[PDB]
């Protein structure tokens, strides 16, 4: 027999000795306590109290202020009979174009 | 696993391939490899290339959603001969 | 400490944040000087952040 | 972000201070601590990034990957201790803390101010990926596996660390804040051929290139549980992170040097998808699959329109999540089988109901299943590509069939159908293994309640 | 590079001049991160010698970290020396040859003309 | 089984021949396509580029991009 | 107004209430199939009110009640349309699935698992009034893909039968091949009116919209089993005679005839889209009667009827006629 | 399975019903914000520019 | 089942004069 | 609330109720029931809810970006002063968003409520949406996906050299 080895052991199940078990550990109580860590930190901490916090962010990258703007200023050019978009967006009394 | 029973190159002389008919668990004359063409086969047997839905469903098989049985030579194609694939079956027309 | 372990990283994020608002204090040469946020005082208010 | 640098370094006196038995727990407490903490770096603006300092900011971009990455660690330290239960109570906190130091070099590679920090992390992040997947590996291929991996990276690495030191010697600085301001139109020239090519070569391996994605599914299925998640979920997404920082000094010459890349990988994502009809083993089958989500990727980069990098930010956070979940459950498969083989465990309804509920779920959600993210990102990509070249739809669209039919295929043999009959060792389902899949899929279900948060620099 | 600047002064560690530059602190970040690389020197010495890793050597740990932080002060003082001696010859240099130099007229963006390269 | 999947995965290159026949198919099948999608989506964006720096390409509605 | 809508969403949240009742159970359920009944029993009810106050003054209206994302120029806004189509088919559904589920107390009365197919129905019927009730193609595909994944959990209901799971991924595969053509139209009208809103869509009004159309036309072949693109309904009697009574007769077939008869404003100004349909159409309704002449299955046979009516849907949308589509599909 | 569905939908509501209350005590009880124009010489901080008091404790307290 | 490591077959790839 | 004159309506003309049959019309019935059993609880708790809110007034304000000097007067590779052109550009450019956003809702709400003869009355709406969409395309289209005012401006300064060789060539 080529390089002397141990027997190759079982694939164990936990749930032989321990029916109670979640799968963490073969001591139960530290076994449990892992349980309440992942649920409680995982759900009662991040999915719950975290999509709380995403859920009211101020106005993530201006999504609504800048519709409020357009409720102003589309008021300050519909009254004025200024047009609503100029197809020029800076100012072509200070632009220098090369001559030619 | 040890590597006598894994797959190896193509064989030349009858007494390899007899040893390799040894090793894929078929008969001998029955021992067909897949060509030297050198698309990457090997030694692999060429089994007789039809589906599994034409196998005999009333045997009491192994695996009977494949109709396959424990250490038969499988083909290269397999879950391509499967039932949820292309069926070559006979047809009446 | 019976606990002792369970106050590394909370203690660590502590550090972090200090270290933060502390070097966003090295960074303040601009410290109501843009040519936007820019503004009197108001009184008894010497920093417009911190 | 020093406020997690530091944290996820106080990680490795947490871990190896630990005693015997606490060593999972700490480290999954004190982790998911700092995922809830990173939530943080949603103060973004619709005009600047969320800057620090001179060394790190992070954009809407970084962010989303970041909150992945600080997410990533406690689901992989709930993935990997099953098979980890035997082992040396000394080579358990190494592998805790190799996780510990990838997660490390991947916040601050994604919060890199100037690209040669970004580089250095960058290709940090392969040392603590190559002790797991040669150390803690689990078949005979894996040091194979751990050449593949290493030399084509660095293969197309070194070179551009040179090409990111001649524009130290020509722009003047390489911050990412400075050379959105004083990028100048790159000419037509061998020489700034040779310069994209240098700067792109390296992020088209890591993301992967079809043709240099043979690394792939030999480093996915030859490392641990934990490898896999990391390598599908955030090391295939630095490429494509750092294409979306590095074509913004690569105008004009990307928009006629890109073509065939373009064309590489529109075929690589029809091609491959065709490979994912004919695996035999199940992660190869998930590591096909992510080189066929990944070509889209390419793609909506190189074609550079808004919708195609808001399709490919969500593409990756989605296919990050979608990816590790699919890993998860072929290990649920093979921890139990201990064979990789697909055809050999079928008919796992009967057995694992609920845990067949959540492969109905990723085998869904992998085909872009609405209103997911995963179809929002893959929707964008192909609206945006419509708008480049209106044949292109076409591999759009057979791709959006051959999506389906190895995502139902893997459904259908690994869950439907007879039953095995000389297996029984299917035990039932952790609750390890059912927290894992939702911590998983959860986040991505709750993403398509509001995926703003998750949608590029350019919402 | 500076083999001009270090000729006629030679085998000087620090020269007089060198102490009209601000000292590093007790407290800087880089003399700190050579400090943990002593604290790591003495980790590593009782991990090669099958000692216990925090237990033993407190003397030999302590001494370690004092060896590295005193080294690291006079590296950290050459170090900031020899980049202010950089910084000087550059800037006395651009004020001695005013024609290699000249301030460049940095024009607007209402004149300079980029070509517009469109995506599509 | 185990013979099987090891004859379609590790078990291929080491199976490898190159002669005319395979040079043949993989040159054919694998750059073959890619230079027609080339060809493909490089007449027509040709076509499309040059409709649209004349602007007989009609473009009124189009901003999302 | 406070009226019309307020009942309308109360039908589809009435719906997805024994959802909610049935993944948040502890014990087992004392009759869950009579309370699922009774839910859609109470919905038909509900729903006929928006029913009889269009029938008498013609009141459409749009239900733009959140806004969900902006794609910096297009708002994508949870947007329902209750227009002539959804009044008079959601009263319909819901009628024909009510009779459906108390149809399947009988049958389905061997199954164990009766709690978790009602659920599956009930899900398949909050898809389909999505797909129904859409404003615009990303809610409408919404409903599209819910009703094609419903049609997977549904023919591969008894998932053992080796058949029944191939005929399932067959159907995927031709509905997949329409999402090619309803992607392309999707991608035609943001591309070329910068809209998904059907609203923009007919007041635009394209004139050389003939690359949508047959991208519609494809999505319609793909999901209402036209020719080409047909034998997944013939195989999609594999799953229980309940699903292929409800999905694949009177609700599910009937939606991409529902695509085409929504996009009215612009195939009224198609003459070749008109003919494109019409020999389909044609061809679809020759092929599957004919093909129904000589069966002995009975499953088979009454599903090629219904792909011939489909057939004869796409004849009568080819005459420029979707008024009379649409009241065939409600007949 | 059941001892699963029951600890995760248990460890969800445990910071789901009492949060879900706490929103509710907030929009009912503290109350949305109104609309106003910027007076003169008034500067605010910048946790008074949003509508919703939770955004305005977030923009206050963690940004 | 469990994990593979090298044994005299792999390792006497290492240990003539070359490689 | 909202602001009547950005978001306009016509004046609601309905028509009255002829009775001609005989049957009563079960949609007054069912009106009175919806008034008696649900709208008016409905009435009264957000009543209830508008007491509990008036005892604590207070404001946000509408952060006023007050203007900077733009690209045009920024002095070549100098960030302290082009940073600030961007942001406002960067801004200035998500308002412009806004305003095709709002001109979009315009459209769809005048084809819903003009009905069957969408396609006269909604002139001045499809005109307005049209020149918009012409300003958009003329000022933000085609500038790729790493934009900047240095793009915007090279396209400005394009079209203005198309413009002016325009007005050359028939001059
Ligand atoms: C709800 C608890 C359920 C059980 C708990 C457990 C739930 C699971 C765990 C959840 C864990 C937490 C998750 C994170 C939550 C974060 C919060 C959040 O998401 O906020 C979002 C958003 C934010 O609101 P906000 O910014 O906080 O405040 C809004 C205003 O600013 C301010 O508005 P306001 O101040 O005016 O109102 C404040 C509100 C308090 O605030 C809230 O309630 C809002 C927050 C609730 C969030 C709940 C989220 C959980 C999920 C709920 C939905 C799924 C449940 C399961 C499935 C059910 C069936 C679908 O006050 C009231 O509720 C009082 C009014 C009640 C009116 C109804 C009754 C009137 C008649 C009564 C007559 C009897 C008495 C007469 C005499 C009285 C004398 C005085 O809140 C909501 O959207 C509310 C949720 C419900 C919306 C409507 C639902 C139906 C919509 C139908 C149409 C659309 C769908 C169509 C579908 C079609 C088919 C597909
Ligand atoms: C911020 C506040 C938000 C509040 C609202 C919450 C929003 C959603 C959150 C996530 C909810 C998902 C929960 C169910 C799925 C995952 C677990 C599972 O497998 O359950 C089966 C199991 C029921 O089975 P069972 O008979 O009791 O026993 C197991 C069976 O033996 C074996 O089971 P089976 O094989 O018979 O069942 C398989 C069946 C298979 O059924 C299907 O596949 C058909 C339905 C899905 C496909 C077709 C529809 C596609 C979407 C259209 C409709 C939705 C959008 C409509 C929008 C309006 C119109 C546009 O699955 C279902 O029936 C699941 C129903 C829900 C499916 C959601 C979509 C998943 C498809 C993939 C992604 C699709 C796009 C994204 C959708 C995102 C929606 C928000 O569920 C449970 O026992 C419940 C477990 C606890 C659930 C906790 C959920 C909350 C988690 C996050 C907490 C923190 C955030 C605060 C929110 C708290 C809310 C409570
Ligand atoms: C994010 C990138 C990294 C990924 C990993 C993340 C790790 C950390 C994970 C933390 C949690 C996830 C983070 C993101 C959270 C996203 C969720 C979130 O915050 O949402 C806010 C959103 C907020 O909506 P909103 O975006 O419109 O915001 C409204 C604006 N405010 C709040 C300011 C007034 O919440 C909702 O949309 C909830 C709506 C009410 C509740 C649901 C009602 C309907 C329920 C279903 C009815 C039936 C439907 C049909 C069903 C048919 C069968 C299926
Ligand atoms: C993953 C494997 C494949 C990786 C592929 C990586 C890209 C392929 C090409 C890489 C070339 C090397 C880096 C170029 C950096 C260019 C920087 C620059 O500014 O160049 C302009 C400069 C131009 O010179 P200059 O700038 O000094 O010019 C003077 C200035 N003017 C123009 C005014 C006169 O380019 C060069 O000097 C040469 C560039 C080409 C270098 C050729 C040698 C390398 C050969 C290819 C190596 C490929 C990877 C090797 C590993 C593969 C596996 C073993
Ligand atoms: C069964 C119990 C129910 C709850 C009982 C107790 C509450 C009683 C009622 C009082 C509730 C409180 C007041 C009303 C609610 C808040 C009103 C409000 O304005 O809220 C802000 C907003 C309204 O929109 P908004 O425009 O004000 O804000 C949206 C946020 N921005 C603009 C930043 C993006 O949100 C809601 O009202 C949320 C409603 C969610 C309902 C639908 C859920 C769908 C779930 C699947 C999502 C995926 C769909 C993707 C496709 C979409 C289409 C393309
Ligand atoms: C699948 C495997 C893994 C992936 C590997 C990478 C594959 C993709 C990269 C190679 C694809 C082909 C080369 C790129 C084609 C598009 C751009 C190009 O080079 O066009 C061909 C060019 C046309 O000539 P022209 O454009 O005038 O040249 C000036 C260029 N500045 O033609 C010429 O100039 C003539 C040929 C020049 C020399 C070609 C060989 C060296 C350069 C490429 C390496
Ligand atoms: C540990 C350090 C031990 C140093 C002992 C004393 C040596 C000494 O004084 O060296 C002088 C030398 C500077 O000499 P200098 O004239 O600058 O010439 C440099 C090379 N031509 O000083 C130096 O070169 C300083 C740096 C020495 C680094 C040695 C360890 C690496
Ligand atoms: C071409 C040709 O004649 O190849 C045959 C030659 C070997 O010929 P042999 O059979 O040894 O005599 O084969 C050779 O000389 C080597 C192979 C030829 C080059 C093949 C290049 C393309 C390979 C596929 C790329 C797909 C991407
Ligand atoms: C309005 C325009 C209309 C145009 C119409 C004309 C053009 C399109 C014509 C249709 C072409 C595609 C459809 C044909 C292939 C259908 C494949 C399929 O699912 O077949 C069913 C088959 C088994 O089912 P069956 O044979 O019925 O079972 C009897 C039991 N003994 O199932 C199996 O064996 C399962 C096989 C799984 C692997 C499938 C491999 C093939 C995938 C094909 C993808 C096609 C993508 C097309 C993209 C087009 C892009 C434009």
């Amino acid at each position: 027999l080529r390089w002397q080895e141990d027997p190759e052991p079982e694939d164990e199940n936990l749930y032989e000795k321990n029916p109670d078990s979640h799968g963490y550990d073969k001591d139960p109580a530290v076994d449990v306590w892992n349980m309440r860590v992942v649920f409680f930190f995982g759900f009662s901490i991040v999915l719950v109290l975290g999509s709380t916090f995403v859920a009211y962010l101020p106005d993530y990258r201006m999504q609504e202020w800048a519709r409020r703007e357009a409720e102003r200023l589309v008021k300050y050019r519909e009254a004025h009979g200024l047009p609503l978009m100029e197809s020029n967006c800076f100012d072509p009394s200070k632009i220098q174009l090369p001559e030619d | 696993i040890t590597k006598d029973m894994l797959p190896g190159p193509y064989p030349k002389t009858p007494e390899e391939r007899a040893a390799a008919a040894k090793k894929y668990n078929m008969r001998v004359e029955d021992y067909e490899p897949y060509p030297d063409d050198g698309m990457g086969y090997g030694d692999y047997p060429k089994l007789p290339d039809r589906s599994q839905q034409e196998r005999d469903p009333w045997y009491d098989w192994d695996h009977p959603d494949l109709r396959l049985n424990w250490g038969e030579p499988m083909h290269w194609d397999l879950d391509m001969y499967i039932r949820n694939r292309v069926d070559t079956s006979p047809t009446p027309v | 400490r019976d606990h002792w372990i369970h106050v590394l990283v909370p203690v660590g994020f502590v550090f972090g944040y200090y270290l933060d608002r502390k070097n966003d204090e090295k960074l303040a040469a601009f410290r109501n000087k843009s040519l936007l946020y820019k503004r009197e005082l108001k009184p008894q208010e010497e920093v417009t952040w911190k | 972000m020093l406020k997690y640098i530091i944290p996820t370094m106080m990680l490795m006196p947490l871990t190896w201070l630990s005693k015997n038995s606490m060593i999972w727990i700490n480290t999954t407490l004190h982790s998911l601590l700092i995922s809830l903490t990173s939530l943080l770096l949603l103060n973004q603006f619709g005009d600047n990034s969320l800057n620090f300092s001179l060394t790190f900011f992070s954009d809407s971009l970084s962010t989303p990957l970041l909150i992945l990455t600080m997410w990533l660690l406690p689901l992989m330290l709930m993935a990997s201790q099953h098979h980890l239960s035997k082992e040396n109570l000394a080579r358990k906190k190494l592998f805790i803390s190799m996780l510990i130091l990838l997660q490390l070099f991947l916040i601050m590679t994604f919060t890199a101010t100037e690209l040669i920090f970004f580089y250095i992390m960058f290709e940090a992040t392969l040392v603590p990926t190559l002790i797991i997947i040669t150390r803690w590996g689990n078949q005979t291929e894996r040091l194979n596996a751990g050449l593949y991996f290493l030399f084509y990276t660095l293969a197309g690495s070194l070179p551009l660390l040179v090409a990111l030191i001649y524009i130290q010697n020509t722009m003047g600085s390489l911050n990412f804040l400075i050379l959105q301001y004083w990028v100048q139109p790159m000419p037509n020239s061998w020489s700034n051929t040779f310069m994209w090519l240098a700067c792109m070569m390296a992020f088209m391996v890591k993301m992967p290139l079809y043709g240099l994605h043979l690394w792939l599914p030999k480093a996915h299925v030859e490392a641990p549980i934990a490898g896999s998640m990391v390598l599908a979920a955030i090391l295939l997404k630095l490429g494509g992170y750092g294409m979306m920082r590095i074509t913004l000094l690569l105008n004009p010459i990307t928009d006629f040097m890109a073509y065939p890349f373009i064309m590489l990988s529109l075929w690589g994502m029809i091609m491959t998808s065709s490979i994912c009809l004919r695996q035999t083993d199940l992660k190869s089958l998930i590591a096909y699959s992510s080189v066929s989500h990944m070509a889209l990727v390419i793609v909506a980069i190189l074609i550079q329109t808004p919708w195609s990098y808001m399709g490919a930010t969500a593409l990756m956070i989605a296919h990050g999540l979608t990816s590790s979940m699919l890993f998860c459950l072929a290990n649920s498969n093979y921890e139990r089988v201990h064979s990789r083989t697909m055809i050999l465990a079928r008919g796992l309804q009967t057995l694992l109901p609920l845990m067949a509920a959540w492969w109905l779920l990723a085998s869904l959600t992998n085909l872009a299943l609405p209103p997911s993210i995963n179809l929002i990102g893959e929707l964008f990509v192909v609206m945006s590509t419509f708008s480049w070249s209106n044949i292109t739809i076409i591999l759009m669209g057979l791709n959006m069939v051959i999506t389906a039919l190895y995502s139902l295929y893997m459904l259908i043999t690994t869950q439907r159908g007879k039953h095995t009959h000389h297996i029984n060792n299917i035990l039932p389902s952790f609750t390890r293994e059912n927290a894992l899949m939702s911590l998983h899929m959860l986040p991505l279900l709750l993403l398509s309640l509001n995926p703003k948060i998750i949608l590029g620099p350019l919402y | 590079m500076m083999t001009g600047r270090q000729a006629r002064a030679p085998l000087q560690f620090l020269p007089d001049e060198a102490r009209s530059l601000p000292p590093p602190k007790l407290t800087d970040p880089r003399l700190a991160y050579i400090g943990f690389l002593g604290y790591c020197s003495g980790l590593i010495d009782n991990a090669i010698r099958r000692r216990p890793v925090l237990s033993a050597g407190l003397h030999r740990q302590f001494l370690y970290i004092t060896s590295f932080v005193f080294v690291g002060y006079y590296l950290l003082k050459r170090q900031d020396y020899m980049y202010a001696v950089r910084d000087h010859d550059m800037f006395s240099y651009i004020k001695s040859h005013p024609e290699d130099f000249p301030e460049k007229d940095k024009k607007t963006y209402r004149e300079v003309f980029e070509e517009f390269h469109p995506v599509r | 089984l185990i013979r099987w999947t090891c004859a379609r995965s590790a078990n291929v290159y080491p199976n490898f021949r190159p002669n005319t026949k395979t040079s043949l198919l993989g040159a054919l099948f694998g750059i073959g396509p890619l230079i027609f999608w080339y060809y493909v989506f490089k007449t027509d964006r040709d076509r499309k580029e040059k409709l649209i720096q004349e602007g007989k390409l009609d473009r009124t509605f189009n901003i999302s991009y | 107004m406070n009226l019309f809508s307020s009942l309308t969403l109360v039908t589809l949240i009435l719906l997805t209430m024994p959802i909610a009742a049935i993944n948040f159970n502890t014990h087992k359920f004392t009759n869950y199939p009579l309370y699922v009944k009774t839910t859609i029993s109470c919905a038909f009810i509900t729903s006929m009110i928006p029913t009889m106050m269009f029938i008498h003054t013609g009141q459409e209206m749009i239900i733009s009640n959140w806004h969900w994302l902006t794609i910096q120029t297009l708002k994508l806004s949870l947007s329902f349309k209750m227009d002539f189509f959804s009044m008079m088919f959601v009263p319909v559904a819901l009628f024909v699935t009510w009779s459906i589920m108390e149809f399947s107390m009988w049958y389905m009365h061997s199954d164990p698992n009766i709690n978790q197919f009602f659920k599956y129905l009930l899900l398949f019927l909050i898809t389909m009034l999505i797909l129904v009730t859409a404003n615009n193609l990303f809610q409408l595909f919404i409903g599209w893909e819910g009703v094609g994944i419903m049609s997977f959990l549904l023919i591969g209901w008894w998932y053992g039968r080796t058949d029944a799971n191939t005929a399932a991924l067959q159907a995927i595969l031709y509905n997949r091949i329409g999402d090619i053509g309803f992607i392309l139209a999707m991608a035609w009208f943001l591309i070329n009116l910068n809209t998904w809103d059907l609203q923009q869509i007919f007041m635009l009004n394209p004139n050389d919209s003939n690359l949508p159309l047959m991208g519609l036309i494809l999505a319609a072949t793909g999901k209402s089993a036209q020719f080409g693109l047909h034998p997944w309904l013939p195989s999609a009697m594999e799953g229980p005679t309940p699903v292929s009574a409800l999905l694949h007769s009177s609700t599910m077939v009937v939606a991409g005839i529902f695509l085409l008869i929504r996009f009215y404003p612009l195939t009224e100004n198609n003459k070749f889209g008109q003919s494109i349909m019409l020999c389909l159409g044609a061809m679809t309704t020759l092929f599957t009667a004919m093909c129904a002449l000589t069966q002995n299955d009975i499953k088979k046979i009454i599903a090629f009827s219904t792909s011939s009516q489909l057939g004869l849907m796409m004849v009568t949308i080819g005459i420029n006629q979707p008024h009379l589509a649409f009241l065939h599909i409600c007949t | 399975d059941k001892r699963f569905l029951k600890l995760l939908r248990f460890y969800i509501l445990l910071t789901g019903i009492p949060v879900v209350i706490g929103i509710t005590l907030i929009n009912v009880f503290i109350g949305e914000a109104e609309l106003a124009e910027i007076p003169e010489g008034y500067v605010p901080e910048h946790w008074e520019y949003f509508k919703h008091p939770i955004s305005r404790w977030i923009a206050r307290t963690f940004f | 089942a469990r994990q593979w490591q090298p044994d005299v077959e792999w390792a006497e790839q290492y240990g003539g004069a070359v490689m | 609330s909202w602001d009547k004159d950005v978001y306009p309506e016509p004046p609601r003309r309905t028509p009255a109720p002829s009775p001609q049959t005989s049957l009563p019309n079960p949609i007054t019935y069912l009106t009175k029931a919806f008034d008696l059993l649900v709208d008016r609880p409905v009435t009264l708790v957000r009543e209830f809810i508008e007491r509990q809110h008036a005892k604590n007034k207070y404001y946000y304000y509408h952060r006023e970006f007050r203007r900077v000097p733009d690209i045009t007067e920024c002095h070549e590779k100098d960030v302290l002063c082009m940073f600030e052109a961007e942001m406002q550009w960067k801004r200035d450019y998500k308002v412009d968003q806004e305003i095709v956003n709002i001109i979009q809702e315009r459209l769809k709400a005048c084809q819903q409520r003009e009905g069957e003869s969408h396609r006269q009355n909604c002139a001045k709406e499809l005109q307005q949406f049209t020149q918009v969409v012409k300003a958009y395309q003329d000022r933000y289209h085609d500038l790729g996906a790493h934009y900047s005012a240095r793009k915007c401006l090279a396209k400005q300064k394009q079209r203005m050299l198309a413009e002016r060789k325009a007005t050359k060539e028939a001059a």
